[PDB]
């Protein structure tokens, strides 16, 4: 989005015409990390992404090893709820317990 | 003992041109190309980049001896070929641009007399 | 500017050049230490080549020499095309103005006009800069406001 809007306010184009959002969709659904996948997509090819093609295929290669970080992080984060359970009952005074 | 003043003048070249590329380098160029109107000053803009990315391509490989220089010096005429169709273009314009003026001396000379 | 900053990098050419001059294998017997002054200061010239891919985003830098020398190519082939104008072949007006087209929007929007028939207002007045609200953005401001809301409607329409 921010790519075809660049360039798109560069040639003074309109942002369908850099690309149109059903190609887009293309990109985003399959993905390709060649420049082979990129000129190859769907009914036909528009004429701004068929130069930066290249720039493309470098872009999801770009994009995609950011989405593998976030994966491995996010088991660890479920766990600790009880735990914080615990340290209510950690601080209340076991003493109270017997007077009340 | 020789060799060492050669190297103390590069590594200050390197430290003289260092801030340079960051000035030059802070912005992308598709920024920097949007920014310009002129189709003149753009074309400009893209052949220095070529110049610089070429020479310094061309620094780097004599400073590593490679054996072949056949390729770096390959992409260098390549920019001193579209340096060239540019300069050559503005001194055709230049010249259609002095004759037009000429007449309007001749126009003033005519009316003096 | 452009011709102190070429002509600096000429200066660094010419240095990089000298050193190809010397040759230096004999010397490779000699010292291991010798390499990693001069490999930091490769990797250096390396690292700039680095940040121009970067800023372009030996094979990177080929590939995109190919798209520098493409964007090259065109601009000149339109400037002939225009000059030389001056089976369908499809016509575009925006190139042809006077005045180029201006997409950076740098600042806001700056008013075409230049004169101000029946006025109310100075256009003096009237073009003017005034400060941002904090809650609100400063816009330049519409140069009839004042004529549209204090000039009089003919009495006809009504």
């Amino acid at each position: 989005y921010q790519w075809r809007d660049l360039i798109a306010r560069r040639d003074d184009e309109s942002p369908r015409f850099v690309m149109p959002n059903q190609l887009l969709a293309a990109l985003v659904a399959y993905t390709p990390t060649d420049v082979i996948g990129v000129v190859s997509l769907t009914n036909g090819v528009t004429e701004h992404v068929r130069q930066n093609a290249k720039l493309l295929a470098n872009l999801i290669r770009d994009a995609l090893r950011n989405i593998k970080n976030t994966n491995e992080e996010a088991t660890p984060i479920p766990s600790s709820e009880t735990k914080a359970d615990g340290i209510l009952l950690e601080t209340i005074s076991v003493p109270q317990i017997r007077d009340v | 003992e020789k060799i060492k003043p050669y190297v103390r003048s590069f590594s200050k070249a390197l430290d003289e041109l260092k801030p340079e590329i960051e000035k030059l380098t802070s912005k992308s160029l598709d920024e920097q190309l949007l920014l310009l109107s002129d189709e003149r000053a753009k074309l400009e803009l893209i052949n220095r980049y070529a110049y610089v990315l070429s020479s310094l391509m061309f620094a780097n490989m004599k400073v590593l001896g490679v054996k072949d220089m056949s390729p770096i010096l390959g992409e260098l005429k390549r920019v001193k070929s579209y340096m060239d169709k540019a300069k050559q273009y503005d001194n055709r314009i230049t010249k259609s641009n002095e004759k037009s003026q000429a007449e309007q001396e001749k126009a003033k000379n005519i009316i003096s007399n | 500017n452009p011709d102190v900053l070429l002509s600096r990098v000429i200066n660094v050419v010419r240095a990089a050049s000298s050193l190809a001059s010397q040759d230096v294998d004999f010397y490779k017997n000699l010292d291991r230490g010798f390499s990693k002054d001069l490999k930091s200061k490769a990797d250096k010239l390396a690292d700039m080549a680095n940040e121009i891919i970067l800023s372009i985003d030996w094979n990177n830098f080929g590939n995109i020499m190919d798209n520098l020398l493409e964007m090259s190519d065109h601009s000149l082939d339109k400037l002939n095309c225009a000059i030389n104008s001056k089976t369908k072949r499809v016509e575009k007006p925006q190139l042809k103005f006077k005045s180029p087209i201006d997409n950076s929007e740098s600042h806001p929007f700056i008013p075409l006009l230049k004169e101000k028939p029946n006025a109310l207002k100075p256009l003096s007045e009237s073009l003017r800069l005034v400060d941002d609200d904090e809650n609100n953005p400063s816009h330049y401001p519409h140069p009839y406001e004042y004529e549209i809301d204090h000039q009089e409607y003919s009495p006809e329409i009504l």
